[PDB]
RNA sequence: UGCCUGGCGGCCGUAGCGCGGUGGUCCCACCUGACCCCAUGCCGAACUCAGAAGUGAAACGCCGUAGCGCCGAUGGUAGUGUGGGGUCUCCCCAUGCGAGAGUAGGGAACUGCCAGGCA
RNA sequence: GCUCAACGGAUAAAAGGUACUCCGGGGAUAACAGGCUGAUACCGCCCAAGAGUUCAUAUCGACGGCGGUGUUUGGCACCU
RNA sequence: UCCUCCUAAAGAGUAACGGAGGAGCACGAAGGUUGGCUAAUCCUGGUCGGACAUCAGGAGGUUAGUGCAAUGGCAUAAGCC
RNA sequence: CCGACUUACCAACCCGAUGCAAACUGCGAAUACCGGAGAAUGUUAUCACGGGAGACACACGGCGGGUGCUAACGUCCGUCGUGAAGAGGGAAACAACCCAGACCGCCAGCUAAGGUCCCAAAGUCAUGGUUAAGUGGGAAACGAUGUGGGAAGGCCCAGAC
């Protein structure tokens, strides 16, 4: 039921998504086989509230980047060692 | 607590003439313990496994064999 | 008080703390006591951390300890000059990287387990933080 | 497996002919058959081979597999290798040991002009 | 092609033996020292060698 | 020109293991006999010789199957060269290189020179 | 033909006392004091099982943790 | 005095009264060559015989072995006749 | 006797999950080192032979470590830099830290580290926030309705504190 906006990312490495994670924001990719990956940036604050919810890890999900809407699944997620935070979300194109 | 302090004097093993070296008949290319690469084309294998050049020309490390063992090998060029 | 038996060398290099840790997840219980600093926790500060909250839960809950010593620390003796051999081994310590999850219990009330914590958390050197297990 | 130890047999005298780039004539015996080519130092390409199960060969013969049959096929690698100018070959065994078939087979091609 | 003009903007007295060499390689003596070098993809990689020393005005 | 079988290699698990099926006109394997050439630290079991009655059971090849072995991205993470910085027994910034593990997935090989049988 | 093993092997052949002592040097190196550090020592604090008839903190305070001063036993050998 | 591993920072070398072990030999075959062979450990069955002797099948596969400490190596065996 | 009933027990091998290792490796960088070719730059900076030496007490700082207590202006190594053998400016004063390598003269100009209120040369400069402590201008566990910002949450005009 969740719909999250994103953007495609510009730039990739690690001095370009350190520099995303110190202004709210972390890199995710959607990934789904037979299509080529998307590397997207998202928002933190309106996506680690969200995760809260159990149902964010089991129900087909909807990310709208540059207007068209993908239905994808939480694959995988990678957080900080000690702070309540994200650093990365992996998508896989249900 | 004491009852230590020994060693023994460095061997100066290793690889003398590294890939793409022009060397001459005899000349050693690897100086080794036990055998880790085997003794290729145009290359032998001393009483130490000393792998010593056989004919004068350009060294090449091979990964050729079942097992994946390293070979070294000599192209006369 | 947790040592290994048979160790394969008496002692050991010194070393460096660099990094983060590895076990960041809380995965046999429910509720944990995650690690936010930095430093060597030796083997008295566990079970004295232990009995603490073993305690504080009555007897009831099961409770895992996720670090092990299993480094031995050498202390040179009194009025004994410097050099002449490295000193003999005194205690055992467990590393601790920022994200170790140390202690970790199930089977009761959340707010029970979050006061148990915190009386173990008190005799710990390192900052700690409680944490929750997540579906990932 | 009564091959792999066989193909494992020669594996030690096969692998010098290699090092050594020497021209080898391999051997293959069977309990009906018996064949004999003859293979260049590279290893892959074949230059002359005769065999007992050829019409040319098996067809004045009583039988194919035994001693005498082994010298009817170690006279005609000889002649074909000659032809082509092939002389200084290496016998290879392939873990048979040199006692019988083999042993006529390696024989009759020396005795024909060729020279291991 | 189009020459390149190099000027150094910065001391070479605690540097590398390795940054030392670079600024021999492209000829600078001294701060505010400019040279007029060929551009090519081995001059250009010393200047990214020792980049924060030298200013390009390109 | 195609199919199958045998030998010698390249290649090395995307190529090996397991499970199901299938092949005997030729090749191959099991097989018959052993006084003989030859052998058993006893035994023709292995090696070897003399052949063809039988079979394709075992073995081997071929075909299908992911249950294992194996290969493996993109993104992120760790580390690090050079230059700066910090509350500097540890980290951050600019820039260049960038893993390991894991995920999606791939996958039960490909090929060369000869010699046979069949069409 | 050498445990010339002090193993590049001073002689074939070799132990001590000196507070009765002496010479050339060194703060390149010790005792005293100074200096840097603070393991140890002294002082304080944090959590609180418990003692205190009931009651953790009137008074003490287990198993552990964090510091201060430069008063002890030490570490180093920078000054003489 | 000599040998092996780590410290030694992925070429060589690299110190401390740093952490761990060895040598002052053995062999006339334990060397040369030719021919042949493959181990540890578990399962079942079996007379003395037991958890472990020898025998027969299965798994496993070098986890065995190397005259002697450790490292590297070894199936084409450098291991066993 | 066989074991015939039993045991609130300990427990190897395997199976799933979670960690640790200088003397562990089925993986594996950045750098460094060796060799080849090619421009450009450097008063041959390279090697060989010969005449003359000194030196073999090093110190600190950064990075990788051993020892120590990840204590010492402690001690032993690898690599770089400085002092030794280098003056000038900065850090109040302060061989080693930051900038920078002095042939001589000038009552000329532009900058580096560091700074612009007076001592003492140059902003009592411009825009927007924070601090009420002289914090700035020493120090930890721990404690607290100090204060600014951000994302949410609970109760509430069928009336909340
Ligand atoms: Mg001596
Ligand atoms: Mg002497
Ligand atoms: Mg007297
Ligand atoms: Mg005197
Ligand atoms: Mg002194
Ligand atoms: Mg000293
Ligand atoms: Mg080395
Ligand atoms: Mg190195
Ligand atoms: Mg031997
Ligand atoms: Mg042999
Ligand atoms: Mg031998
Ligand atoms: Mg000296
Ligand atoms: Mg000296
Ligand atoms: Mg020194
Ligand atoms: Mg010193
Ligand atoms: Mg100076
Ligand atoms: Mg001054
Ligand atoms: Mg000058
Ligand atoms: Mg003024
Ligand atoms: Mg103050």
């Amino acid at each position: 039921m969740f719909t999250i906006n994103a953007e495609v990312r510009k730039e990739q490495g690690k001095g370009a998504s350190r520099r995303l994670r110190a202004a709210n924001k972390f890199p995710a990719i959607i990934y789904g086989g037979k299509e080529a990956p998307l590397a997207i940036e998202l928002d933190h604050d309106k996506v680690m509230n969200m995760q809260a919810k159990a149902e964010f890890y089991s129900e087909v999900l909807t990310i709208v980047v540059d207007g068209k809407e993908i239905k994808v699944k939480a694959q995988d997620v990678q957080r900080h060692p000690y702070k309540p935070k994200l650093q990365h979300i992996d998508f896989v194109r249900a | 607590s004491t009852r230590n302090g020994r060693d023994s004097e460095a061997k100066r093993l290793g690889v003398k003439r590294f890939g793409g070296e022009s060397v001459l008949a005899g000349s050693i290319i690897v100086r080794q313990r036990g055998t880790k690469f085997h003794a290729g084309a145009n290359v032998g294998c001393g009483r130490d496994h000393t792998l010593f050049a056989k004919a004068d020309g350009k060294v090449k490390f091979e990964v050729k064999g079942p097992k994946n063992r390293k070979f070294i090998s000599i192209e006369a060029e | 008080m947790l040592q290994p038996k048979r160790t394969k060398f008496r002692k050991m290099h010194k070393g460096r703390n660099r990094g983060l840790a590895q076990g960041t997840d809380v995965s046999f219980g429910s509720f944990g006591l995650k690690a936010v600093g930095r430093g060597r926790l030796t083997a008295r500060q566990i079970e004295a951390a232990r009995r603490a909250m073993t305690r504080a839960v009555k007897r009831q809950g099961k409770i895992w300890i996720r670090v092990f010593p299993d480094k031995p620390i050498t202390e040179k003796p009194l009025a004994v000059r410097m050099g002449k051999g490295k000193g003999n081994v005194e205690y055992w310590v467990a590393l601790i990287q920022p994200g170790k999850v140390l202690y970790e219990m199930d089977g009761v009330p959340e707010e029970l387990a979050r006061e148990a914590f915190k009386l173990a958390a008190a005799k710990l050197p390192i900052k700690t933080t409680f944490v929750t297990k997540t579906v990932m | 497996d009564k091959k792999s130890a066989r193909i494992r047999r020669a594996t030690r005298a096969r692998r010098k002919l290699q090092e050594l780039g020497a021209t080898r004539l391999v051997v293959h015996r069977t309990p009906r058959h018996i064949y004999a080519q003859v293979i260049a130092p590279n290893g892959s390409e074949v230059l002359v081979a005769a065999s007992t199960v050829e019409k040319a060969i098996a067809e004045q013969l009583k039988y194919t597999g035994n001693k005498d049959a082994a010298a009817a096929v170690g006279k005609a690698v000889a002649e074909r290798a000659l032809e082509k100018g092939i002389k200084d070959v290496s016998f290879d065994r392939s873990g048979f040991q040199y006692h019988g078939r083999v042993q006529a087979l390696a024989d009759a091609a020396r005795e024909a002009g060729l020279q291991f | 092609a189009k020459t390149i003009k190099i000027t150094q903007t910065r001391s070479a007295i605690g540097r590398l033996p390795k940054h030392k060499a670079t600024l021999l390689g492209l000829g600078l003596r001294r701060i505010g020292h400019t040279v007029e070098r060929e551009d090519t993809p081995a001059i250009r990689g010393m200047i990214n060698a020792v980049s924060f020393m030298v200013k390009v005005e390109e």
